[PDB]
């Protein structure tokens, strides 16, 4: 099939600062007439996608010439010489020259701003959920900067995956950080076999592994 | 002008089916084609298909061929889709487009939810901390809102009183249902001497309940 490579996944820009993003196809959408079907949406937090630059170059219709598609065969470039407040959102490359049509992951933009590490807490299962049986460990990773971190629970000794779930809340739009969730669950009786709970986090902002844990003790 | 309205959010039990139209207005509806696409939660965009209301001919993505099915009301201009034996895969929300020469315009979209699941209150659990001993000076409580269905839930700490220092990270449907988790951080001073609640809501289940974050034993 005909894969649509977008990059950045997430751009980070500076409002009035100019902003480029990339994406290429795993194929050429060079068609056989003279039009390579290449079209970049815009979709606005909670809104539906909007096209915003249809055949590679052409812009929409009430388009600020702030918005630049441009590209060739396989290689293509969206640029924005000033990102306004508005811009924000997730962009879309999607191609029509093959069939079936295909979308790029997007690219979502975000605010840059300073790194920050992040605040960690780690939460044993609550009686009254272990009354109904279950269990769960929750770790919070809060107010963090860069948006990308690595999180790992680990159990008595190494590591484990089974019933864990994370959630991830937007950029706050008052310090543009951002705050994670992440739940461990396990049966009581799973639970109970263990002692040591670890919430392991590697963000770039320590070159050492953040930790908080607790013993059932 | 131009507008594709879309129908409402519909909850699908799985294995089952469903039909979604796009009531097409201000154009020549059987003059373009009509696109269909899906949005699965967090995911990007999949082009489902995309029929002529003029003649119903159909041309459809391959991966949907035996669960999408397009359908055309020329009398009403109304596009359908019918979703046939749905999983809990096709969650997401499904979206109807004009996108060319004359114009790209999308629809609202429209929000698909496939579980056996029943309206289900959720199981509020406090998060107390487990022993980390003042940490520094602030503190993090929070609650686990474990369980329930359909979305959305309220929260609220101490009815309203805190706000600064929250985050409600967004629900994630896991297994039929929905968990969701919120914290809250203060001053050392102020927890456990006073009383710390999360006051949670879930309208359908005209449910609203509280729970005190209790000092860990």
């Amino acid at each position: 099939e005909l894969v649509m490579t977008q990059s950045p996944l997430t751009l980070s820009v500076t409002i009035g600062q100019p902003a480029s993003i990339s994406c290429k196809s795993s194929q050429s959408l060079l068609y056989s007439n003279g039009k390579t079907y290449l079209n970049w949406l815009l979709q606005r937090p909670g809104q539906s996608p909007k096209r915003l630059i249809y055949l590679v170059s052409k812009l929409d219709s009430g388009d600020p010439d702030r918005f630049t598609g441009s590209g060739s065969g396989t290689d293509f470039t969206l640029k924005i010489s000033r990102v306004e407040a508005e811009d924000l959102g997730i962009y879309y490359c999607v191609q029509g020259s093959h069939f079936p049509p295909t979308f790029g992951a997007g690219t979502k933009l975000e605010l840059k701003r300073a790194d920050a590490a992040p605040t960690v807490s780690i939460f044993p299962p609550s009686s009254e959920q272990l009354t109904s049986g279950g269990a769960s460990v929750v770790c919070f990773l809060n107010n963090f900067y860069p948006k990308d971190i690595n999180v790992k629970w680990k159990i008595d000794g190494s590591e484990r995956q089974n019933g864990v779930l994370n959630s991830w809340t937007d950029q706050d739009s008052k310090d543009s950080t951002y705050s994670m969730s992440s739940t461990l669950t396990l049966t009581k009786d799973e639970y109970e076999r263990h002692n040591s709970y670890t919430c392991e986090a590697t963000h770039k902002t320590s070159t050492s592994p953040i930790v908080k844990s607790f013993n059932r003790n | 002008e131009v507008q594709l309205q879309q129908s409402g959010a519909e909850l699908v039990r799985p294995g089952t089916s469903v039909k979604l139209s796009c009531k097409a207005s201000g154009y020549s509806f059987t003059n373009y084609w009509m696109n269909w696409l899906r949005q699965r939660p967090g995911q990007g965009l999949d082009w489902i298909g995309m029929i002529h209301p003029s003649d119903s001919e159909t041309r459809l993505n391959q991966k949907f061929k035996d669960k999408a099915t397009l359908t055309v009301d020329r009398s009403s201009s109304t596009a359908y889709i019918q979703l046939s034996s749905p999983t809990s895969e096709d969650s997401a929300v499904y979206y109807c487009a004009r996108d060319d020469y004359d114009g790209a315009f999308w629809g609202q979209g429209t929000l698909v939810t496939v579980s056996a699941a029943k309206t289900t209150p959720p199981s509020v659990y406090p998060l107390a901390p487990g022993s980390a001993a003042q940490t520094n000076s602030m503190v993090t409580l929070g609650c686990l809102v474990k369980g329930y269905f359909p979305a959305p839930v309220t929260v609220t700490w101490n009815s309203g009183s805190l706000s600064s220092g929250v985050h409600t990270f967004p629900a994630v449907l896991q297994s039929d249902l929905y968990t969701l988790s919120s914290s809250v951080t203060v001053p050392s001073s102020t927890w456990p001497s006073e009383t710390v609640t999360c006051n949670v809501a879930h309208p359908a289940s005209s449910t609203k309940v509280d729970k005190k974050i209790v000092p860990r034993d």
